[PDB]
């Protein structure tokens, strides 16, 4: 067959009425072959190579080739249909010990193939899904772990993934006569904390910049943003979009709690001088300064006041979508929600999509019916930032290895000089720029920051919420029976 | 409590383990070759019950 | 009329700042002598 | 109750602020794979 | 306030390990018996222990 | 890259590796758009005065 790599396909059937339906799993096994070499890609000034990794092969010949060898395995097109459930490629090699990778791997392709049984026939089938009135008689609580030394968290193949912020949703549970207490693990969450430059202009006559209705410092020229690097289950068998939601529903609560979030950068402030150093931001209040300060023998809320002069007092809410994975077929909704109206034309009232559709769906079939009384059909839900981030790990000097994805600004401010901070900002931010021109500046960065010594494994795109949406979620939650109490 | 069996899936990453079997196990089989066969009982408690 | 900037100008506009405090769960003579 | 100053004080309330916008001429893979 | 495996043991707990320890023996009238300790192992135990 | 293991022959003893150079061989598929490449000699050496 056409095909650029060695793959396994792992198909499944449901029956309604007198047809068959096959859902598969795909997963290629690339251990052993010779990295992709950089494309020539056409530019604004002339041409430029562009870096590749395995999921680039994967296009639309491949997708006909697989279908096609599916169905010569059923039997032939009277025999069913067939349909793709999922793809990850597994970058690890396979060797006759390996039979707990191989379980794993099989029961993520099962509940890959139920799910979307379920979300195409579950009317004609009668199978339900999660919804808040299933947590009515119980009381939820929450939990939150701030850890940046040591190891990390681990994805299915085994690769590292950053985890500075953990948050976890349970329930709790009395026996009512015998008054024994335990309590059942649901869903957990891990993310971290970044910067974006953003200053305030005073001199175009405008009025003073208003955060809750407060104004703030002059000085003040950053946005704390917080991003989601992943979200499974613990005790769950099933791991559906409606899970998701719940899963995010607990995260926001529990990060607004009385600014729970700034205690990551205080924790982080408590080694003194290093990669994750707050004190880096001395530099920016005076410029005179030209070295981090040192606060590991300040109290929290010194500390905290130096922070109060130079960050606003609000969060962003973002997260990270690969492009492949063991969960991308179900993160996949939210790019989809992006774009709200089709163009088609309209006799009265524009059409609107089907993504925008499906998370919409989601979100008002969670809450029984309430967010579609808290918030208007049509407005927006999700932003597109453009960035397209590298996946991979690096050997850190402690022994593990540690995610590509710890080279951020506040790594820029420690560790390089001042003009590679503007570089990296830049790439970020610019809006004359193309996708590949920014990818190739990230690029090149990192490798000379790192000297060459690390691997790329995929690729990710950074979407980000509507804070409106947010609220509008947060309170329909609430209006449908639902509370939350965290612990820590 | 019963959410597992309402939303369910046939592979499960979570089965559990036997403590109260092993241990026994490993009691009774030490004893097993000296003069003490008889002189202890053991009970399993177990919440199914 | 005359009058780049570095800086993200969208950043700032899609903070969250409060939510709405529902969603927690909550706790739990000598004048008359005459 | 006890308690000239110079200085024009209705001046400060008839300044002219902002006016709307409209009076401007306006100018001019892998996820959907299966 | 804090809890550890130590706080559920009631004396629900004591009066269900004395009606199991009794079935086990035989009955009321084949004996009498006492409990003699309590210890609680939070290491788990496999084939090889 | 200069800190760390070296190369080794093929006894396994360890040789001097401070600069590695590669030559490759690039391929596309005509109809399928696939990349790949072949690799076929290294060389290892350093600089001295």
């Amino acid at each position: 067959y056409s095909v650029p790599y060695p793959t396994l396909v792992v198909m499944s059937g449901a029956k309604v009425g007198d047809h068959n339906h096959f859902f598969g799993y795909v997963l290629p096994l690339v251990a052993g072959l010779a990295p992709l070499p950089r494309r020539e890609e056409q530019g604004p000034h002339g041409n430029i190579l562009v870096p590749r990794t395995w999921v680039d092969n994967l296009n639309g010949t491949f997708i006909n080739e697989v279908m096609a060898a599916m169905y010569a395995a059923i039997g032939g097109k009277s025999n069913g249909t067939a349909r793709i459930a999922g793809l990850a490629v597994v970058t690890n090699e396979i060797t006759a010990e390996s039979a707990h990778l191989a379980t794993t791997l099989l029961s993520a392709a099962d509940n890959a193939i139920q799910t979307a049984i379920e979300i195409r026939l579950g009317d004609k089938l009668g199978l339900p899904q999660f919804n808040l009135g299933m947590m009515a008689s119980d009381q939820p609580i929450s939990s939150v772990q701030y850890n940046t030394s040591g190891m990390q968290d681990s994805d299915i193949v085994g690769n590292p993934v950053r985890s500075d912020i953990t948050v976890t949703i349970s329930n709790r549970i009395r026996q009512a006569m015998s008054d024994y207490d335990s309590q059942q693990r649901l869903v957990a969450t891990t993310g971290y904390i970044d910067l974006t430059y953003s200053p305030q202009n005073p001199t175009f006559n405008q009025g003073p910049v208003l955060v809750n209705g407060y104004p703030v410092p002059p000085t003040v020229q950053y946005q704390p943003r917080y991003v989601m690097t992943s979200a499974y289950p613990l005790e769950l068998d099933a791991f559906t979009p409606n899970t998701f939601v719940l899963g995010l529903i607990g995260t926001i609560a529990t990060l607004n709690s009385g600014m729970a979030w700034a205690q990551s950068l205080i924790s982080n402030a408590a080694r003194g001088i290093g990669p994750h150093n707050p004190g880096a931001l001395a530099m920016v209040l005076d410029p005179e300064v030209t070295a981090p300060l040192d606060l590991s023998t300040q109290t929290n809320e010194q500390i905290y006041k130096f922070l109060q002069q130079v960050l606003y007092p609000s969060l962003l809410i973002s997260i990270d979508v690969p492009e492949e994975g063991e969960y991308s077929w179900l993160l996949r909704m939210i790019p989809a929600a992006e774009k709200i109206y089709t163009g088609k034309v309209e006799g009265e009232v524009r059409e609107i999509s089907e993504g925008y559709k499906a998370l919409y769906r989601a979100f008002d079939d969670v809450t029984l019916g309430c967010f579609s009384k808290k918030y208007q059909y049509g407005l927006p839900l999700v932003y597109a930032t453009g960035n397209r981030i590298p996946l991979g790990h690096y050997n850190h000097q402690d022994g593990h290895r540690h995610d590509i994805r710890d080279m951020d600004d506040l790594y820029m401010m420690n560790i390089t000089n001042p003009d590679t901070v503007e570089a990296w900002e830049d790439s970020f931010d610019r809006t004359d720029m193309t996708m590949s021109q920014r990818v190739v500046a990230r690029h090149e960065i990192i490798d000379r920051v790192l000297s060459g010594s690390w691997e790329q494994t995929g690729w990710a795109m950074r979407y980000d919420f509507d804070p409106l949406a947010l609220q509008a979620l947060i309170e329909a939650a609430a209006d449908a029976g639902f509370t939350i109490r965290p612990e820590n | 409590r019963t959410i597992n069996r309402t939303l369910s899936r046939r592979i499960s990453r979570n089965t559990g383990s036997e403590q109260v079997l092993n241990l026994r196990r490993l009691m009774e089989k030490y004893l097993e070759d000296t003069r003490f066969k008889d002189d202890f009982i053991f009970v399993a408690v177990d919440p199914n019950q | 009329i005359q009058h780049a900037v570095r800086g993200n100008m969208a950043a700032r506009a899609r903070g969250l700042g409060n939510i709405s405090g529902n969603i927690y769960a909550r706790s739990d003579g000598a004048f008359n002598l005459f």
